[PDB]
RNA sequence: GGGGGGGG
DNA sequence: TATAATGGGCTGATGCAGG
DNA sequence: CCTGCATCAGAGCCCAAAA
């Protein structure tokens, strides 16, 4: 009944009064310091649905990774807006990124063993320790490593470098090393005699950087 | 971990785990308080900058918000976010009445009617008139709102059998129905805790049944029974117009001892 | 402005779940409430008590009410008080409260993302005597007894499961609150059946069926005396104010009389009798008319039979029958004067 | 979102 | 109680956002 | 300030009125 009663005590219009009545918005009594769009939230400000979830709740937003595609950001990683999360992916928002379901889990096993190499003389630079990447060794001419044992190649091949392991019986005799710039010339399960080369060591060998 | 106990991913032997290929990346604005030790405060606790949240005082909050505890990455989120007072509804609205001083508001009318434009006078009038009207009354404008809903006496509703031995019944009947559905529907879900989008429905399919009872048709669809045009006849209804109560019952009766013929 | 466009766009506003995001959430409502299981034990409580405080910190202040079934009146108070007593467990105890905290969020999560689909079952449903908004509420109650009840690990989607519930809550909805005379459920079951029985019968013969058509159609137990009386308790009341026709100036209920209240000449004949009554009995004697009086009473009706005349007539107990045959007789014989009582044997 | 066959 | 199913079908009196 | 301009509540009596 117009002009509205209650409207009317509360300075609050015909639409407005509807829009509060009827669930259409909030009205704000206790504002706690909140603050929206730069200015302060005043009492009786009236907040839509997502005005008031963006307040009470906070703002947020999912993005799709096209399947099998890895984002260029790794989970727990602060993130400006703008910034680019995927190939074709770009964050509309700053703050947190969260891995939702990751497909593939990798575990880096975490191994340390004993292994052997021989090399020249005036070759090698002395050093008690080689760090990933380092340099080892630098040949004249190319040097061929022979084998110090007969056996059966068990060959382990890492992204660069490789591992060798000769056993008689199943009981390894030998664990060999070939840093980067030394190529095998044996393949798996392949019978080896004392003296025959497994790897040719051509130019400088270095660490491998993993 | 899967459904059954084959197909788990059980760690071989020591390493480090890395995570690829996510589904989705979930961007939230929000700050993430790592912990060692036990954490003191549990996931949907809200928090204000500096309360202490882990670790015996040690980690505490840089922000307002709300506490989501990760006890896979092992770290105490808090969205950014507000234990603000924001509420729909007659429920709202009650409170704001209640919450009236009329006397201060009088006196804050009285300083407005001393101005120009004649609009400022005007408006301040209309609003002066509502507030002197409760205040030589008596009337508190919360009333304006109900918590009890009347009945009216059975009698005056009635349902009756006629001749045929059918049953006859008044719509106000089938308006409190609707009603009593909605009301008791609604302290169900009250107590099974539905998400604030069902309750809302419901609270405000309560406001609708309540309007229909009270004047129906005078806002939004008037309500009919099923398989039929016909509105329901309200309270306001019943009270008012031609056939209304005053016009029909009031001010002109049927009468005993009278009789009509040809002349 | 519209009731049911507005909360078709309240639910578009929670995005529908993927096949993880579904599994999620459901598996967090499952390790949830093994998690309530674990802590009534730990902590000498209640499982419904503890739901319901895990519950009420999630949902925030805004509800906090009694709850039916809990003992103790649910209330700010108790809550710290409970919600201490879980924050005072050992962390390797302490950790059980935070699953149920995410339970009962993720739990609100699903029911939320669901909804859409009660949407879906309700509006095929329309027409039956509740209104749409009303079907969706009982479709949500549904929906919620779903996510209750949804065992993940069958994996089965969620929407397979929950679509049962929420038909089931429907029906039964339509069928508590659709008459204004209320019908057992059962009942109701019974009746739409002869509908569709007779539906079929009409269609094949080309005509309306009889009572005995139906009832052989319905199997051993039916005759057409059931037929007819279970339609007659299927019949639903008509409005008071049903215009009758013309629909300008006239009611059903002004052409119904009131058959209770005495008319002005019922109301005088009562009077007049009770006056011709006692005019009459204090004729002969008020005395032995008392202990008649007494005996079938003005206003009270005491007629017992031979017990409590016992005590307090003024006489012993078989010479108060023997009075009362003589009060009669007595009267009997004034009668025949004062024959103005012959009119009231309508 | 307000309304109709006859008699005076 | 479990394939999956996820967004409806003619007038006058008065109090208002807008040239 | 004022006007378009919108939103609401009015529209004769009694008797048959054939539902």
């Amino acid at each position: 009944d117009v002009p509205s009663k209650i409207g009317t005590l509360l300075d609050l219009s015909a639409t407005e009064l509807e829009q509060v009545l009827y669930f259409s918005k909030y009205i704000v009594l206790d504002p706690k310091g909140a603050i929206l769009n730069g200015v302060p939230v005043e009492k009786r400000q009236l907040l839509t649905d997502e005005e008031y979830r963006e307040l009470r709740y906070g703002k947020q937003e999912t993005y799709p990774l096209p399947p099998g595609v890895d984002a260029l950001v790794k989970d727990g990683e602060e993130v400006v807006k703008g910034q680019e999360l995927a190939p074709g992916v770009v964050s509309r928002l700053d703050g947190v990124a969260l891995y939702r379901f990751p497909r593939r889990v990798r575990v880096e096993y975490v191994k340390k063993e004993r292994a052997g190499l021989r090399l020249p003389l005036a070759a090698w630079v002395e050093k008690e320790a080689y760090k990933p990447g380092e340099i080892l060794a630098e040949l004249p001419e190319p040097y061929l490593f022979r084998a110090e044992e007969e056996g059966v190649v068990e060959l382990k091949e890492l992204e660069e470098g490789a591992f060798l392991v000769l056993r008689r019986e199943d009981e390894p005799v030998a664990t060999y090393f070939l840093p980067v710039g030394m190529t095998p010339l044996v393949v798996h399960g392949e019978i080896v005699e004392k003296g025959q080369p497994l790897a040719e060591a051509k130019g400088l060998l270095r660490m491998p950087r993993q | 971990a899967a459904i059954d106990p084959e197909e788990e991913v059980i760690a071989e032997a020591e390493g480090v785990v890395h995570l690829h290929e996510p589904a989705s990346i979930l961007v939230v604005k929000a700050r993430v308080y790592p912990f060692e030790d036990d954490v003191e405060v549990s996931t949907g606790d809200r928090v204000a900058p500096g309360d202490v949240l882990a670790d015996g005082g040690k980690v505490k909050s840089d922000v307002y918000g709300r506490v989501e505890v990760d006890l896979v990455r092992n770290v105490v989120r808090v969205v950014e976010s507000y234990d603000i007072d924001a509420r729909m509804g007659a429920e709202a609205i009650q409170q704001l009445l209640k919450e009236l001083d009329l006397e201060a508001l009088e006196k804050e009318l009285l300083e407005e009617m001393k101005h120009p434009s004649r609009a400022r006078r005007a408006k301040a009038r209309k609003r002066l008139e509502v507030v002197r009207a409760f205040l030589d009354s008596g009337n508190r404008p919360e009333w304006m709102i109900l918590e009890a809903v009347p009945v009216l006496p059975p009698d005056l509703r009635p349902m009756v059998q006629v001749d045929g031995g059918r049953f006859a019944t008044s719509d106000l009947n089938d308006l409190y129905r609707r009603l009593i559905n909605r009301n008791n529907r609604l302290k169900k879900l009250l107590a099974q805790g539905a998400p604030e989008i069902i309750i809302r429905n419901e609270k405000r399919m309560l406001q609708e049944a309540v309007d229909a009872l009270l004047d129906n048709g005078r806002r939004g669809a008037p309500v009919t029974n099923p398989g039929s045009d016909r509105p329901l006849r309200s309270l306001t209804d019943i009270l008012s117009g031609k056939q209304g109560r005053f016009r029909q019952n009031l001010l002109g009766k049927r009468v005993d001892y009278s009789g009509r013929s040809v002349i | 402005s519209d009731p049911v466009r507005q909360y078709l766009h309240e639910i578009g506003q929670v995005p529908l779940l993927t096949l993880e995001e579904e599994v999620e959430l459901a598996r967090k409502v499952e390790e949830g409430m093994e998690a309530i299981k674990k802590l009534s034990e730990i902590t000498g409580l209640d499982p419904d008590l503890i739901r319901e405080v895990v519950r009420a910190k999630i949902l925030g202040s805004a509800r906090v009410r009694h709850i039916p079934g809990l003992k103790e009146t649910l209330d700010p108070k108790t809550v710290e008080e409970i919600d201490q007593k879980l924050k005072s467990l050992p962390k390797e105890h302490k950790r059980y409260l935070h699953i149920a905290r995410e339970g009962e969020a993720a739990r609100q999560h699903l029911i939320e993302a669901n909804l859409r689909l009660v949407v879906s079952i309700a509006k095929k449903y329309t027409g039956r005597g509740l209104s749409f908004l009303d079907l969706i509420q009982e479709g949500n109650q549904g929906l919620i007894r779903a996510v209750e009840k949804f065992e993940y690990k069958r994996r089965f989607k969620f929407s397979t499961y929950a679509t049962w519930w929420i038909r089931q809550a429907i029906n039964r909805a339509i069928a508590d609150q659709a008459r204004t005379i209320r019908i057992p459920v059962h009942m109701v079951e019974t009746i739409n059946k002869l509908s569709r029985t007779a539906r079929q019968l009409q269609q094949e013969l080309g005509r309306e069926p009889t009572y005995e058509e139906i009832a052989e159609a319905m199997g051993p137990g039916w005759d057409a005396k059931r037929v007819e009386e279970t339609l007659k308790i299927a019949q639903e009341p008509v409005s008071l104010e049903t215009p009758i026709g013309d629909e300008k100036d006239s009611f059903y209920g002004d052409f119904i009389p009131d058959e209770h209240l005495p008319s002005p000449v019922d109301a005088a004949t009562q009077s007049l009798l009770s006056e011709e009554l006692e005019k009459a009995l204090s004729k002969l004697s008020e005395r032995e008319a008392m202990v008649l009086k007494l005996r079938k009473g003005l206003i009270d009706g005491r007629e017992h039979t031979l017990e409590e005349v016992g005590a307090f007539f003024g006489v012993t107990r078989e010479r108060i029958r023997q009075i009362e045959n003589k009060a009669l007789r007595k009267l009997k014989y004034h009668e025949s004067r004062t024959r103005k009582l012959r009119d009231f044997l309508d």
